RNA sequence: UAUGAACUCUUAGAGAAAUUACUUAAUAAACGAAGUGAAUUGAAAUAUCUUAUUAACUUCAGGAAAAGAAAUCAAACGAGAUUCUAUGAUUAGUGUGAACGAAAAUAGAGCAGCCUAUUAAAAUAAGUAAAAUGGCUUUAAAGCUGUUUGAAUAUUGUGGG
RNA sequence: UAGAUGUGCAUAGUUAAACCGAUCAUUAAAAUAAUGAAUAGUGUCUAAAGUUAGACCCGAAGCCUGGUGA
């Protein structure tokens, strides 16, 4: 998709490729890329389209279709109600667009939004986000807000604090390519 | 001199009941003086019973015993086999409180 | 009846249309040699 | 009348933070329409999701869903 | 060729939660318990239960 | 029991494989799982049905894979994960028919339990269970599923069957 | 050593079926009133057979699926 711009962050938001190109005007030393790590689940093997959105659990059923009188049986398919939307993350302080599913769209209302969505741990949730949202995931955690509500909460469960991110990364490229 | 025998018999029984009582050992084979409440064992802490669920006192939600019905079933038939079903914690599975609630209650 | 189909034949064609390329560079044709290979013949190709 | 009727969606439970005029006043918790806290105030951080966890916290149980107000002015 | 592949499946762990790594880092300290052992003191008053219940 | 040598292609890139140009570049089939899924055929025609969760194709994976330590079956007694073979069984049952067709249990091959899993995993599971509707499976249940909706907190009787 | 273990068939028939039972079923109550149904099985071999499988042998045009060829 075309995504906006995050307002004080040069990573840009994932390609739905797995890719993150960064601009020409970053300065970044050759030989150098951003990768994501790689999805647990896999990707999906039937129904490549939903590697590229929100479609949760749903995918694209096929049944029968059965007359009135004689029950005569005809193969049909049945499709996901797939609608394109662009999401707010609190995060990121921008609208994600991307791909999602009417039944996901309840979901989103019912943990609180798009970023409470995408930071579920239980395996049901992984499992539905899949390629995609696992890059989504993989971008909220990169923003300061994210990081510094799972550095609280390892303060509550007796964890440590807690090396270099990867927004300074790009910002030492810059005053580096100064030098 | 039937202490060194006593430990022979302890010692063999099969490995599945050796560790269970291990880990969760009653207050009948503790020392004579010894207070279940203290030197617990680490399985213990965690949870008392085994065979029952314990509502975790952090996040509202219980969570399942240790040892399965299925699997509560084949300790007491197998320490019922070597005469240790007295050292085995409560368990709705045991042959006499099966037999004790229908004789109580019935159909 | 059979027709002369053969007559004014180019072996540049039979390298393009039957060759071991146009085979091992396609999904289908990987399996003509597959299916060869597991018979035992040893023209493949061409 | 009838023993099935269509199903449908009486909203999602939100509390304001922000004095909505025409909807409520600040820290009133009411359902209201998906479309509207989706794209107009949650974006503008004018309300908030009341989850389940919500409600824990700030110590109110589910029986506080009030109505939304028409006549409400600032 | 295969540090690099096993340090790239062990990529993930930077994409953990809070909760997930307080899980993880309980089985290192829980592994490290062991398993409790049977005073020969325990075993003797055990075999006293073993012989009443087999010949008295 | 060690040991020297062991060319070219399949198999860097290109190309009309065994060439070019480079370089200490390199892995068939059968079997496994999921997805998709016929028709001949039989019913003495033929539509439901049967053929058939078949053949075939696509993806992914290993020497095997899959499955697996009960939200399982039983029936008022009890059994105790999965897998393979036989009986149960031309049975219960479904279907106008033609035909299709279980499970409990028993015998044998193996036998192993666990979360501190002998390789590193859970803070015990919510858009889930479940409902309506459209289908699959099927005995109407259970199970699978698109759409629209949508719960509860443990034998001090909470949830599934 | 001892105990138990391993499909099945028959030993009792009757009715739609159970209760019932050398008796049972129908007679809207029952009752010799009548009518119908009652007495060696089981295993093995040899052989001929019914059923389902290619099913005594040879023979279509055609239908479907995956591939090949301008
Ligand atoms: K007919
Ligand atoms: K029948
Ligand atoms: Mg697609
Ligand atoms: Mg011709
Ligand atoms: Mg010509
Ligand atoms: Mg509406
Ligand atoms: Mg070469
Ligand atoms: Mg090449
Ligand atoms: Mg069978
Ligand atoms: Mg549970
Ligand atoms: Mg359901
Ligand atoms: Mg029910
Ligand atoms: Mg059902
Ligand atoms: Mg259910
Ligand atoms: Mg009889
Ligand atoms: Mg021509």
């Amino acid at each position: 998709y075309h995504q906006p711009r995050v307002p004080s962050s040069a990573i840009p938001i994932p390609n739905v490729s797995g890719r993150v190109p960064l601009p020409d005007s970053t300065p970044v030393p050759e030989d150098f890329k951003i990768e994501i790590p790689s999805y647990p689940y896999g990707p999906r093997r039937v129904y490549h389209q939903s590697n590229t959105g929100l479609y949760g659990s749903a995918l694209i059923r096929f049944g029968n279709n059965v007359s009135k009188r004689n029950e005569i049986k005809t193969r049909r398919k049945w499709r996901p109600n797939v609608q394109q939307k662009r999401l707010w993350s609190k995060s990121l302080g921008v609208f994600v667009r991307t791909r999602v599913t009417t039944r996901v769209l309840r979901t989103i209302d019912k943990v609180g939004g798009l970023d409470e969505y995408l930071l579920g741990h239980k395996a049901a949730r992984v499992k539905e986000l899949g390629p995609w949202g696992w890059m989504l995931r993989w971008r909220i955690m990169q923003t300061p807000e994210i990081r510094e509500r799972f550095a609280k909460e390892r303060e509550a469960l007796g964890l440590p604090p807690r090396e270099k991110s990867l927004e300074e990364q790009l910002r030492e490229f810059q005053v580096a390519g100064i030098q | 001199a039937t202490v060194k025998q006593h430990v022979q018999l302890a010692l063999s029984l099969p490995p599945r009941l050796r560790t269970f009582l291990a880990r969760y050992p009653p207050a009948s084979i503790l020392p004579a003086g010894a207070d279940p409440e203290t030197h617990k064992t680490p399985y213990q802490e965690e949870s008392p019973n085994p065979f029952m669920p314990t509502k975790h006192p952090i996040t509202g939600k219980w969570h399942n015993p240790k040892y399965s019905l299925r699997r509560q079933a084949e300790l007491v038939k197998l320490a019922q086999e070597h005469g240790v079903e007295e050292l085995l914690p409560f368990t709705r599975k045991l042959n006499e409180e099966k037999l004790r609630k229908r004789v109580e209650l019935g159909l | 009846g059979p027709r002369p189909t053969m007559s004014g034949a180019t072996r540049l064609v039979q390298k393009r249309r039957h060759g071991f390329l146009s085979r091992v560079k396609t999904k289908n044709g990987q399996k003509t040699l597959k299916r060869r290979l597991a018979k035992g013949r040893l023209r493949l190709s061409a | 009348a009838s023993h099935r009727m269509r199903l449908q969606d009486q909203g999602v439970v939100v509390r304001l933070l922000e004095d909505i005029p025409k909807f409520g006043r600040k820290h009133a918790i009411f359902r209201i329409e998906r479309g509207r806290m989706r794209n107009e105030w949650f974006p503008k951080n004018k309300a908030e999701y009341m989850t389940p966890a919500r409600f824990q916290e700030l110590g109110l149980t589910r029986d506080a869903i009030g109505e939304v107000d028409r006549s409400f002015v600032i | 060729e295969e540090q690099e592949k096993e340090a790239k499946k062990s990529a993930a762990k930077a994409m953990l939660t809070p909760v997930q790594e307080y899980n993880r880092k309980q089985r290192e300290l829980r592994r490290a318990r062991g398993q409790p052992a049977l005073t020969e003191e325990m075993l003797a008053k055990i075999g006293e239960v073993v012989a009443r219940n087999k010949l008295g």
